[PDB]
RNA sequence: CCCGCAGAAGAAGCACCGGCUAACUCCGUGCCAGCAGCCGCGGUAAUACGGAGGGUGCAAGCGUUAAUCGGAAUUACUGGGC
RNA sequence: UAGCUAGUAGGUGGGGUAACGGCUCACCUAGGCGACGAUCCCUAGCUGGUCUGAGAGGAUGACCAGCCACACUGGAACUGAGACACGGUCCAGACUCCUACGGGAGGCAGCAGUGGGGAAUAUUGCACAAUGGGCGCAAGCCUGAUGCAGCCAUGCCGCGUG
């Protein structure tokens, strides 16, 4: 239901009416973009994968074990 | 320091506060699971580890693991909830009793059988 | 109102009302004692006094109210006959 | 004459306090309501814990009017109070439990028989 | 409880095996799936994942999660600091 | 949580209890408590103990025993040696079930048990055979206290699968 008023002749409220109408529609049914989800880039994987390493190379060599000492 | 100080205003015990506290010192809580799906781990693991969102029986809802490979855990399932952080994801802080109330055992785990609830071959 | 042993409700309430009845009269006798105090006169004082300190001994001995009752009562209003003179 | 805007004790336990009637079922233009006559009420006032929220919107039938009912003699029964009991919005089927107050017998009808019962006079 | 039992005779699981903590190989997987008490393992020889073999340890139980105290001299009076 | 308190703190008298006592009443005075924490708010049954610990301490009060409190909720008495009473009384109340519609009746925090709650906990059993308990002169009865078994690897302990 739409209440045009705003202009001095019908023959104005009358396509007044019909363009509420139609611009209501317009974007009462738009159909919004889908959003996909994203996945980590190629690289902040490669530097996630070289920190880890480094790390594991430090905490291998930080450490105690009787490998060769018996 | 200054027995006199320690007279006055006694020493005090900090009460250390639990890291489970949806359990309030019950072993164990079922729930609904309101959501099922994974989520990756925080900065080094670099995985999809298999996640719930449950509602218990103590209306603390809780974000639980999902332990093992592969499951059935879904919109209604009732489950069963002990503790245990996953230290990966951060936010998890129980975990999820494998092979009851609805859950389903890997198949066939011959190692850590007693964990992630599978029936023995029966040999 | 489960056991048999509810017949002490009747066993109960007919001892009620006659120790009700008995509380009445004994009281109701030092009122008396009470009202010759005030009145002025320690001749109507231990008049009725003689005619309580019987009723008064009787209910305390007949297990309705204690002895001591019995005690504190004649010796009040014995100091109170005595104060009026 | 328990009509519009009509505030209502209620005789049994459902929950409600006060109750205003906000239409009188039956007929157009229906403007009163008797004591066997139904009304569509909202509930202005309940208790905590009842079994109806404030604010619902249900049907009810009245049991005590301050006007009163005449008998088929002339006798006539003049409550001190309005209120009505509740009922099922669908079924009609009172919603409480127990039923205070007195009550009459032009509630002696059949969907009322489970009212007679659980009220205690007349 | 006590006398005959003809026959081994109906009766071992559970966890761990990278370090702390002890007890090691192969296989398959190959940032995946997964494991994890803390550190952490996983991109093809994975003693850390899953399986097999084997080892270690408790056993009519074995572990997991509660929960408490200890270690924690991390509330210190004993017995701490600025 | 810094003020609190007015029957409050005392005095005298009267009354009241089994017993002193503002216990209660009528007067008189201005007390009375409060940083050594009053008051208010949250929590909680207290102890012997228990668990840990080297000890102090910390956590603590499931079992057994001692004390207190409560009996659907609120209140009150009655009787009584003793109760303001678990399986008594009266009133009120919410709930629930009956009805010869006038009335009622009921209180598993006893045992067993149900539904429900939960992660979670057992027979709608047997005997009064000892024990204790009440009654009774006593025999003898009552006792879901007990003594027993039912169930659960729930803990501790011992032996077997050679
Ligand atoms: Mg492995
Ligand atoms: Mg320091
Ligand atoms: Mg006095
Ligand atoms: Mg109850
Ligand atoms: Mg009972
Ligand atoms: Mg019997």
């Amino acid at each position: 239901v739409i209440k045009a008023q705003e202009y001095r002749s019908q023959e104005l409220n009358r396509e007044a009416a019909l363009a509420r109408l139609v611009a209501m529609i317009k974007e009462l049914t738009t159909e919004k973009k889908a959003r996909r989800p994203t996945r980590p880039t190629r690289a902040s994987k490669e530097r996630r994968l070289a920190s880890k390493a480094q790390k594991s190379s430090v905490k291998a060599m930080r450490g105690k074990v009787r490998s060769g000492r018996e | 320091a200054t027995v006199n100080q320690l007279v006055r205003k006694p020493r005090a015990r900090k009460v250390a506060k639990s890291n489970v506290p949806a359990l309030e010192a019950c072993p164990q809580k079922r729930g609904v699971c309101t959501r099922v799906y994974t989520t990756t781990p925080k900065k080094p693991n670099s995985a999809l580890r298999k996640v719930c969102r449950v509602r218990l029986t103590n209306g603390f809802e809780v974000t639980s693991y999902i332990g093992g490979e592969g499951h059935n855990l879904q919109e209604h399932s009732v489950i069963l909830i002990r503790g245990g952080r996953v230290k990966d994801l951060p936010g998890v802080r129980y975990h999820t009793v494998r092979g009851a109330l609805d859950c389903s055992g890997v198949k066939d785990r011959k190692q850590a059988r007693s964990k992630y609830g599978v029936k023995r071959p029966k040999a | 109102n489960i056991k048999s042993a509810k017949k002490r409700a009747i066993q109960s309430e007919k001892a009620r009302k006659h120790n009700a009845s008995r509380r009445s009269m004994m009281r109701t006798f030092i009122k008396k004692v009470y009202a010759a105090i005030e009145a002025g006169d320690k001749a109507a004082a231990q008049k009725a006094f003689n005619e309580m300190q019987p009723i008064v001994d009787r209910q305390a001995a007949k297990g309705l109210i204690h002895k001591n009752k019995a005690a504190r009562h004649k010796a009040n209003l014995t100091a109170q006959i005595n104060k009026l003179a | 004459m328990i009509q519009e805007q009509t505030m209502l004790n209620v005789a049994d336990n459902s929950g409600a306090r006060r109750v205003m009637c906000i239409k009188v079922l039956g007929g157009s233009h229906r403007r009163y309501a008797g004591v066997g006559d139904i009304i569509k009420i909202t509930i202005k006032e309940a208790i905590p814990r009842g079994k109806v929220k404030k604010g619902d919107v249900l049907k009810a039938v009245v049991v005590r009017t301050k006007k009163g009912v005449r008998r088929p003699d002339g006798s006539v029964i003049r409550f001190d109070g309005n209120a009505c009991v509740l009922l099922n919005n669908n079924s009609e089927q009172p919603i409480g439990t127990r039923i205070f107050g007195p009550v009459t017998r032009e509630l002696r009808s059949e969907k009322f028989m489970k009212i007679i019962s659980l009220a205690p006079e007349v």
